[PDB]
């Protein structure tokens, strides 16, 4: 069965599945966790880093986009580059020419339609990474989850990565809660951590190990790293 | 022998494309969707499966418009049926450049079934894993077509697709008979509503949320239209008591 | 997509051989024998006609020796359609060399030239190699009287006695053991036949199964010919050599 | 056959993870971030005596400020180096200042999964991935002096220390015990030239391992054999006195 | 050594399987047609199967307007009819714009068929899985029809038939040529000669038609056009007056 | 015939102190002898602590300006947030006007 | 999209065999019987008309087709790829000829033409050979009446007469025995007939036979007079009539 | 490089304490011919934006259609189009002044001036010019070709500078854009005595006002 | 067109096409270069599986790339011509460019990027051939020689050779080549080359041909009776024992 129908993207296995595509699935599950979640008034994104040795740097999860948009990765770094240089373009483009910007929205439909371009064409390979996009736009608080099956979604809350099950199911909990949380950005963050700590079993997150993002009504995305989360810990 | 099936543009000793075939499965996998063609106008319908608590309500849109009055839905890989109403605009959009007119229906449904039809013959491609269901009210009426991974079309009286097909051209056939002189555009959206609810039973394990869309001649000017709020509450209740 | 169907004709061999040009030359010891035998005073062609008929106009005929130049020519062994697309741009790069530099191209500038161009389709384009052995016979004012030969690889030599194609084993056995250096055309001449006659797997050696071509100079005019022998001439010689 | 850009069932790369495999049949690469500099050391490995040792170069200059060492099929990171020059260069005529060490590697990089039969991407034509990885050593006034790892996968890592190649997870076990933060660069030299004779399968001397180091002040300079050879006594003494 | 089966490469038969298999795809539709000429008129009817009740009978069809003159009738699955049809239109104005008249029947069948020669020897295209009847009253040749396959094969026929059930139409069409020993219907309006197609297309099939279980096409000298429902119903009432 | 270029009159001065420094402009726009603003700003604060005006073609001047702050906002994406020195901008702008060196953008810049 | 079939179909096998040339070859043998046979004063081309159905009209399929006024083409194998190979031989013979030297290709050099054509379905990307054996007959001012054999290797070959196709190894024997240096095109027209009477089941008559000739200049068939050097086509396909007149005397 | 053929002459505009009004006559020139006579030359946008053209008719055209596709494309996948993510004045124009400028750039332009005139989502007043050329300017008072020599003066009296726009009224700033229209038919060769005009106020929205006519002329002092 | 990878990396790190070029190599002809202290000499066998030929025109195995540098090589002869031809061009565009003659090891690097292109570029295979490549920089004295293989490594030799029974010929020169004192004379360092091909040739007059290249662009090819010459004496040193 499997092995003749998953040789490339191009083709068909005859349930109607694309082999190519859920093998790339499955380099995000391998890949370290992150979570994204939002109120009316912000949006969050946490992430764990990982390092090869004890001698190494801890990979970067999150990239800017623009001043009011940016991403967290899992899965194939050197696509979530491609595709993170991709939107940086797209919201560089809205405000030259229209002086907008770009919708979180419209950001993932461009996404989306750059995804499914290589799951459909011969000698292409499907991008290897999961990205969650957090945006305040004119419509306010937005969160993304991007497939690289071309699938994009709009969530208060979610998870990508290993054992990233724990922090989803425990979002699915506190929903009513934490979409509440207004005008307090330590209290969303905070309630971003505890999701992540949901996820672990290994070890407990440290001061250079993990990564916080926000975004909000009179906050530009900013990254935190290091002493700067010592406080969230 | 066989591997008549791995390779896209390739006829079985039948005269079978069985990679069409096979992408005909990622569609029938796919949710429920639904066409309805009223006395002046077309009706889209199509079943939202709510994965979590975590999926905003009302903010993951299925249905698309094309220029103005066209709509379109489709059943099996949405990213697919995207890439197609990509193709769709830019064809609409062409033929307003030159001819002035809005794109009629009949020229938009062959623009699509030729694109789709151009996918099926060669190997350097894959099938369309989507049927789209898709029309709307130009110069002479209203038309409502389906369009299969294999580049056919036809007009129809209604349409489904995906999941609960079975449920729904059932629901649909009593309608076409049971109403010869046709069926109003207020009528056809309560319809609608009722026809999602009953195909969902194919589905019922996980909850799911109702999106509707109309192009009515003198409820819409002939333009393509979301229903919202009063109207969509209207049919959500006319198929919640209906259910029972 | 079409990955499944290339042959992959440019690849190497776990020994390091060229697979496509391996068989090309497999194909060519079926072809008819063709000899070169350079003189003091001038080189013989020689080729054995495979498959004729009572039928098959000789006269209008020509399917081994072609003239590239007026001091050049080419007996062919392999494919007839691949060596007049080898011939066709031999003879134009010889028009080049004589526009551009007001001389007749040197013999190797112009064997090197095909030679590098069969090379070409061993190393990348991914097409089928040209399945042709050709003997080159020239004169220039160098290295005066000049044999070569060319196969499938792009690999060419120089000889002083040769053959491709049916029997090379046995013919250069026998051109080794009957070939001294101060020999006169017309020694060469009954050489090449000779040898033809005792490798042929025909009954007889008649004139209607042959090709013979000759470049002499001349006392009484310090100027090189060219003849392609006609049908007759190869009648007169075969007799006058004792093969009647 | 089956195409060069292929996912395994498991999430990777099919010609990514054979590459990596290349990566460990070559010759050890060793480097060692200090507050003093950085410093890069390689096996030479020459397959015959009669090969002259100095004409093996895997350590080579890519601006003052930034050198590298390779390992792997050495042959494939000569366009790499080729590609990290000019963008030195081209960063200093446009902006006139020098280059990030990690600017650097991310260009570097940005290379390694330009590879596929025509991927819908943009125009990545090269064959196969590298059969090379690098250490990428250098300084900068915002963060100092940095060692990088660049791989074929298209992720570079900062590294207090490094070893690839042959003698890998052998000399990172070793490097685990003995870097501090506090290492002076003399200390450095001698735990590189250490670590090299223990996994090196010849008798290390003058001529089949080369030193280098980046320093602030004298920018890249590789060692000549003279200069490792005093460095190579100094290390026996010192091993012989306990 | 099996791929010669897969693409447009020779077997060692000499054969082209997938050639033979876009013949096959023909038959899919389940759908007759028969052409026949008349004094000055060419006439094709197409059988009209709609099963599914959701169907809007009005936009299920076989049959092509090409140009004003030239008619085309497909027997094959609609994507690839639908194709051959727009190709033929484009190549039909084409055509008149560069040479200043109407594209005839005769020269429009060779253009198609040299299309489907191509597909059949170049690898990237597969054959379509049609066969095109084309129709017209040529100004120089007078009725005309002309029919090309998959193989890339086209000829002229005094009568002709396609489908699963072609060879009892077409034995019957033969039958009644070797008794009028002419090479066209001799009737004057083409009204009798859509009568004469139907009535001999029931005797072939051994089947009665509804006014929707057909599907007609009429060229006449500068024009040609289907018949509706209502023109259908008119021709069945006349045959019916004579049984 | 077509004339690619125009002229908005307009005057800019840049004078530096010691551990400051100003770039000033009146903020007048003019075609021939009209007045097309009485206040249209001239002078732009780019980020990183450099100010720039473009004076002359406003059209060339617009897309000069415009051009550079992006330069810096792809700086900042290429090279971790790393500040652009003044020394440095002067560098790029150089080949933002040499680029076009032969259809130039009709304005005297100061920094 | 995009032709991604860039590389060779046609490659040699481990026994030196090119298996599409052998393969095509196989398909010509297939094929309906055609033949040819020169005459001192003309040339002739013969072959069935093999109705595929009685109800077409087999006069809007010819086998046999004109290249230029004094030169005519005839097949055993695939139509369809003798057709596309008869637009392309014909617009050679304009293009690479005609618009530069304002004459019509000799024989000899439109043959070389069409061999070139088929030489490279041989080798090109993403392509068969064609699976046809041509005929062709020609007359120009300085060689004379020929007759050429074009095999799908691209490779052609001068002919006193032969036949390609179904039964030819019968019907090479039987012109073997009838043919001389000294035929009249009249006596060469009769040894046709016979020829091809060996290789029809059925019907035998000028309605299930197409056949031309290479012969004299028609004035008649030119369409315009005054311009004395011109003299009209060397080239004419015979009327159903005028083969049924010959049949009588067979 | 090209030369204009049926021109529109000036487009007048200013703003007022709640939004903006612009004018412009309804003639279609070519060369010294008055040839067209019921041209429109406003172009509104969604409810909140009017584009006043002036220059080569043809290349008008050509900017309306291209205003209509920008209408369509922004619906598409967009459901706030009538809300949130509706077109803004400032997005329209924006939109224009980069086709303009490349235009220019590629020695090929849209032979126009443009007035850009709305409000913006958040009640502030929009206008904006743009030409041929892709020179852009903001001022309480624009206007394009003889309109700049005679209408500005006249509209200037009334808004000077910003200070004076919230000390404007409606009907002040509306009789002032009549009166502006009057002069121009006066002493504008190129001009007609019919116009339509546009107010577009943050509260009573887009009123857009077509047929109508210069009225109260002196002539009556020619006779002497 | 055609741009199929070719060359690809196998599960266990190899790249199969470079390494059957290396096998087109090892079938190739014996090529030796020895480096003298004022000289370098290039020794290439000829093969027997035929003898009628014309050794006026048949290509010789060493070539010159400028009047100073020289070129042998082992593998497929016509592989070889291709690269000749680019580092001919490459060596008048130097001197065109930077108004000086190629170095040695820079002809040689540009030899060994070309030959690495076709194991990482669509549609090609690897070059079936490995270059000694030998002369004197410009205005130097100092003698070099260099050899590149199918993958694109290069590196200087005191000596080498390379090619069929090149395992033989190595182990030869390895136990008879002093770093110490380097062939101090044209005529030891010819011998030496001549001894190391003795050990794989078998009895070759004929089968021997010799390149000597000396400073300022001094290169001469022998002769068979000055071949001939060397075999004699080398056989009289065995024969006094
Ligand atoms: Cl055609
Ligand atoms: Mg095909």
């Amino acid at each position: 069965f499997r092995n003749n129908y998953d040789g490339d993207t191009v083709t068909f296995s005859p349930t109607g599945r694309l082999f190519q595509v859920e093998y790339a699935l499955e380099a995000i599950k391998q890949g370290s966790v992150t979570v994204g979640l939002r109120s009316n008034t912000h949006a969050v994104l946490v992430a764990l880093k990982r390092n090869a040795d004890e001698l190494s740097s801890y990979q970067k999860k999150i990239i800017k986009c623009d001043e009011h948009m940016g991403l967290s990765l899992a899965g194939l770094a050197p696509d979530a580059r491609v595709l993170s240089n991709y939107l940086r373009q797209q919201c560089n483009y809205s405000s030259l020419v229209f002086n907008r910007k770009l919708a979180v929205e419209r950001a993932g439909h461009l996404l989306c339609d750059k995804a499914q371009k290589n799951t459909q064409s011969y000698g292409g390979r499907p991008y290897g990474v999961g990205l969650l996009i957090i945006g305040y736009d004119k419509s306010g608080a937005h969160l993304l989850e991007f497939q690289p099956s071309g699938n994009v979604t709009e969530l208060y809350g979610t998870a990508i990565g290993a054992r990233s099950q724990g922090a989803k199911t425990y979002l699915e909990r506190t929903l009513d809660t934490f979409i509440k949380i207004d005008g307090n950005p330590d209290e969303l963050i905070k309630a971003g951590v505890e999701a992540i700590s949901q996820s672990l079993r290994d070890e407990s997150l440290t001061v250079d190990n993990l990564s916080i993002a926000i975004v909000g009504k009179d906050t530009p995305f900013t990254i935190y790293d290091g002493e700067a989360v010592a406080k969230y810990i | 022998g066989t591997g008549y099936d791995l390779s896209n543009s390739v006829f079985s000793p039948d005269g079978r494309n069985f990679q069409v075939e096979y992408a005909v499965k990622a569609v029938e996998n796919g949710t429920t969707s639904i066409g309805i063609k009223c006395n002046d106008g077309v009706v889209f319908a199509v079943e939202k499966l709510i994965t979590s608590k975590l999926l905003v309500p009302q903010k993951n849109v299925k249905i698309q418009v094309v220029d103005r009055h066209i709509g379109c839905v489709y059943s099996g890989l949405i990213p697919d049926g995207r890439h197609l109403v990509n193709r769709g605009r830019e064809e609409a959009a062409s033929f307003k450049k030159l001819y002035k007119t809005p794109i009629p229906i009949p020229a938009f449904a062959d623009r699509l079934g030729q694109y789709v039809q151009a996918h099926t013959l060669y190997n350097s491609v894959r099938p369309f894993g989507v049927s789209t269901i898709f029309g709307g009210v130009d110069k002479n009426g209203a038309h409502l077509y389906m369009l299969e991974p294999s580049g056919s079309y036809w007009g129809y009286k209604g349409a489904a697709t995906g999941k609960g097909r079975q449920s729904a051209k059932a629901e649909l056939e009593k309608l076409v008979d049971h109403h010869p002189e046709g069926l109003s555009a207020r009528e056809a959206v309560k319809q609608a509503a009722k026809i999602i609810y009953l195909a969902h039973e194919d589905n019922k394990e996980k909850d799911f949320e109702l999106e509707i869309s109309w192009c009515s001649l003198s409820e819409t000017n002939g333009l393509h239209k979301f229903v919202k709020g009063d109207l969509l509450q209207e049919a959500i209740d006319f198929a919640q008591k209906e259910i029972n | 997509g079409s990955r499944r169907y290339d042959s992959r004709t440019t690849i190497f061999s776990p020994e390091g051989r060229l697979y496509q040009v391996e068989y090309a030359l497999e194909s060519i010891s079926h072809a008819g024998t063709a000899i070169g035998i350079m003189a003091s005073d001038g080189i013989v062609l020689a080729a054995e006609r495979k498959v004729t008929s009572t039928l098959l106009e000789q006269d209008t005929s020509t399917e081994k020796l072609y003239k590239l130049n007026d001091k050049i020519a080419v007996a062919v062994a392999g494919l007839t359609a691949d060596a007049e697309i080898l011939i066709n741009t031999a003879r134009i790069h010889a028009q080049n060399y004589l526009k551009t530099y007001n001389e007749d191209i040197p013999v190797e500038i112009l064997v090197r030239r095909l030679s590098d161009i069969k090379q070409g389709y061993t190393q990348h384009g991914g097409l089928r190699p040209f399945g042709v052995s050709f003997i080159y016979a020239g004169y220039d004012d160098r290295y005066g009287y000049q044999l070569y030969t060319s196969n499938p690889s792009g690999n060419y030599t120089g000889w002083k006695a040769i053959s491709v194609g049916a029997n090379t084993s046995a013919a250069q056995t026998l051109l080794q053991m009957d070939y001294k250096d101060d020999m006169k055309v017309d020694d060469a001449i009954e050489l090449a036949l000779k040898t033809l006659s005792k490798t042929t797997d025909s009954s007889a050696l008649t004139y209607d199964r042959l090709e013979f071509a000759t470049i002499r100079k001349g006392a009484n005019d310090g100027e090189v010919y060219q003849k392609i022998f006609k049908p007759q001439e190869i009648k007169d010689i075969l007799v006058k050599t004792g093969i009647t | 056959d089956r195409g060069v850009s292929t996912f395994s069932p498991e999430g990777r790369l099919f010609q990514v993870e054979y590459s990596l495999e290349a990566i460990k049949l070559g010759s050890t690469a060793i480097g060692i971030a200090t507050k003093e500099g950085v410093v890069l050391g390689v096996e030479k490995r020459a397959t015959s005596p009669l090969l002259e040792s100095d004409s093996i170069e895997k350590i080579v200059e890519i601006d003052r400020h930034i050198g590298c060492a390779m390992s792997g099929l050495t042959a494939d990171a000569r366009s790499m180096i080729e590609h990290a020059r000019t963008a030195a260069v081209t960063h200093n005529l446009y902006y006139d200042e020098d280059i990030n060490v990690e600017s650097l590697t991310q260009s570097v990089c940005d290379l390694a999964l330009r590879f596929g039969e025509g991927a819908s991407g943009e125009e990545r034509l090269m064959s196969r991935p590298f059969g090379v990885a690098l250490l990428i050593a250098g300084h900068d006034a915002d963060d100092g002096y940095q060692l990088f790892h660049a791989e074929p996968s298209g992720t570079f890592y900062r590294y207090n220390a490094k070893a690839i190649g042959s003698g890998s997870e052998g000399a990172q076990a070793e490097l685990l015990n003995e870097w501090h933060s506090s290492l002076t660069l003399k200390e450095a030299e001698l735990l590189v030239l250490k670590i090299l004779k223990q996994v090196m399968e010849e008798k290390l001397d003058e001529n089949n391992a080369q030193l280098s180091c980046i320093t602030k002040q004298d920018g890249f300079k590789i060692y000549d054999n003279e200069k490792t050879a005093e460095l190579i006594k100094e290390l026996k003494e010192k091993e012989a006195a306990e | 050594a099996g791929y010669d089966r897969h693409i447009t490469i020779f077997s060692p038969e000499g054969r082209l399987y997938q050639v033979e298999y876009a013949f096959k795809a023909t038959n899919q539709t389940n759908i007759n047609s028969l052409a026949v000429r008349g004094k000055d008129c060419t006439v094709v009817i197409s059988q009209k199967k709609v099963p599914d009740k959701l169907l809007d009978p009005t936009t299920v069809s076989y049959i092509f307007c090409i140009s004003r003159t030239i008619g085309m009738v497909v027997n094959g699955p609609i994507p690839d009819a639908r194709n051959a049809a727009l190709r033929a239109k484009a190549e039909a104005a084409e055509f008149r714009y560069k040479y200043g008249y109407d594209m005839p029947c005769d020269v429009l069948a060779k253009r198609m068929a040299n299309l489907s020669q191509i597909y059949t020897q170049r690898a990237y295209m597969r054959p379509l899985g049609v066969i095109l009847t084309f129709v017209s009253v040529d100004e120089e040749l007078g009725p005309s029809i002309y029919k090309t396959d998959p193989a890339g094969y086209y000829v002229g026929y005094k009568a002709t038939a396609t489908g699963p059930k072609q060879q009892e139409i077409t034995t019957n069409l033969e039958n009644h040529f070797k008794k009028s020993k002419i090479d066209h219907i001799n009737e004057e309006s083409w009204e009798k000669v859509v009568e004469f197609a139907i009535t001999h297309m029931i005797d072939a099939l051994g089947t009665e038609f509804s006014k929707n279980d057909l599907e007609v096409g009429v060229a006449t000298k500068d024009k040609f056009f289907t018949l509706s429902a209502e023109n259908i119903e008119e021709r069945l009432v006349a045959i019916a007056e004579q049984d | 015939q077509f004339n690619p270029y125009g002229d908005n009159g307009g005057t800019i001065l840049g004078i530096a102190g010691e551990d400051f420094a100003v770039l000033a402009g009146d903020t007048r726009n003019i075609t021939d002898y009209s007045i097309n603003s009485r206040y249209e700003p001239k002078v732009f604060d780019c980020g990183d602590n450099i100010v720039m005006s473009a004076n002359g073609f406003a059209a060339d001047g617009d897309a000069l300006v415009k051009r550079f702050k992006n330069s810096v906002k792809w700086y900042h994406f290429d090279h971790n947030d790393k500040k652009l020195s003044i020394n440095s901008a002067a560098r790029n702008i150089q080949h933002l006007l040499y680029g076009k060196r032969f259809f130039p953008y009709y304005v005297h810049t100061i920094i | 999209m995009t032709d991604r079939y860039s590389f060779s179909l046609t490659t040699f096998s481990p026994s030196g065999k090119l298996g599409q040339i052998d393969y095509a070859l196989t398909a010509v043998k297939q094929g309906v019987t055609s033949l040819g046979i020169k005459a001192t004063n003309g040339v002739v081309i013969a072959t069935e008309k093999k109705s595929s159905s009685p109800l077409a009209m087999s006069e809007t399929l010819s086998k046999v087709s004109l290249l230029t006024p004094d030169i005519g083409a005839v097949y055993s194998g695939m139509g369809p790829d003798y057709r596309v190979l008869v637009d392309k031989s014909r617009k050679v013979a304009h293009t690479s000829y005609k618009r530069i030297y304002g004459e019509y290709p000799p024989t000899k050099l439109l043959v070389s033409e069409v061999a070139k054509i088929m030489q490279e379905a041989t080798q090109s990307g993403g392509v068969r050979p064609f699976g046809v054996s041509l005929l062709i007959a020609g007359h120009d001012e300085f060689n004379g009446f020929s007759l050429y054999q074009v095999d799908p290797s691209g490779s052609y070959f001068p002919w006193k007469a032969t036949a390609i196709g179904k039964g030819s190894v019968a019907a090479k024997t039987f012109l073997e025995k009838r043919w001389n240096d000294e035929l009249e095109l009249e006596d060469a027209i009769h040894i046709a007939l016979l020829t091809l009477k060996e290789s029809v089941e059925g019907e035998f008559n000028g309605d299930t036979i197409e056949l031309a000739i290479i012969g004299d200049e028609n004035p008649d068939l030119l369409g315009y007079t005054g311009i004395p050097t011109d003299k009209g086509p060397r080239f004419r396909k015979l009327t159903s009539q005028e083969i049924n007149d010959r049949l009588e005397a067979l | 490089t090209q030369q204009p053929i049926v021109t529109g002459t000036s487009v007048i505009s200013m703003k007022y304490d709640n939004g903006v009004i612009i004018a412009a006559d309804n003639l279609g020139s070519y060369g010294s011919l008055l040839r067209f006579n019921g041209v429109e030359r406003l172009i509104p946008v969604g409810d909140n934006t009017v584009v006043g053209i002036s220059g080569d008719i043809s290349d008008m055209q050509h900017i309306e259609r291209l205003l209509k596709d920008l209408v369509t494309e922004n619906a598409y996948d967009n459901p706030l189009a009538d809300a949130e993510e509706a077109l803004e004045p400032s997005y329209i124009f924006e939109y224009l002044a980069t086709v303009m400028y490349q235009r220019r750039s590629k020695m090929n332009p849209l032979w126009n001036a443009i007035i850009v005139a709305g409000v913006q989502s958040n009640g502030d007043q929009f206008l904006r010019y743009v030409n041929l050329l892709g020179v852009t300017y903001s001022s309480p008072t624009l206007a394009t070709g003889f309109g700049a020599h005679m209408a500005n003066p006249l509209l200037r009296k009334v808004v000077d500078r910003e200070s004076d726009i919230p000390k404007t009224t409606v009907q002040v700033a509306e009789e002032a854009i009549v009166n502006a229209m009057r002069v121009l038919y006066y002493r504008d060769a190129r001009s007609s005595r019919n116009f339509s005009l546009a107010i577009i106020d943050k509260n009573t929205g887009l009123t857009f006002k077509k047929n109508l006519q210069v009225e109260n002329m002196k002539w009556d002092f020619a006779k002497d | 067109g055609y741009d199929r990878a070719l060359s690809i990396f196998s599960p266990d790190g190899h790249i199969f096409q470079v390494e059957y070029a290396l096998e087109a190599v090892k079938r190739g002809t014996c090529a030796v270069g020895v480096k003298g202290k004022n000289c370098v000499v290039l020794g290439c066998e000829r093969r027997s599986t035929l003898k009628l030929q014309d050794t006026r025109i048949t290509p010789s195995k060493v070539s010159k790339i400028d009047s100073h540098v020289v070129l042998s090589f082992s593998g497929l002869n016509a592989d070889s011509r291709i690269l000749i031809e680019k580092a001919r061009v490459e060596a008048q565009s130097h001197r065109l460019t930077l108004e000086d003659p190629v170095t040695v090891e820079y002809l040689t690097r540009y030899v060994a990027g070309v030959q690495q292109r076709y194991t990482q570029s669509g549609g090609v295979r690897p070059f079936g051939v490995s270059t000694l490549i030998a002369g004197f920089d410009p205005r130097d004295d100092e003698p070099k020689l260099y050899q590149t293989e199918p993958s694109g490594i290069y590196s200087s030799w005191s000596a080498q050779t390379i090619g069929r029974n090149s395992k033989t010929v190595r182990e030869f020169l390895e136990k008879n080549y002093d770093r110490k004192e380097p062939p101090a004379t044209v005529e030891e360092c010819v011998k030496l080359t001549v001894r190391s091909l003795l050990e794989v040739v078998q009895t070759g007059a004929k089968n021997i041909e010799i390149t000597v290249v000396k400073p300022d662009s001094d290169i001469v090819a022998l002769s068979s009776e000055e071949i001939n010459q060397y075999v004699t004496q080398i056989e009289q040193e065995k024969q006094e024992q």
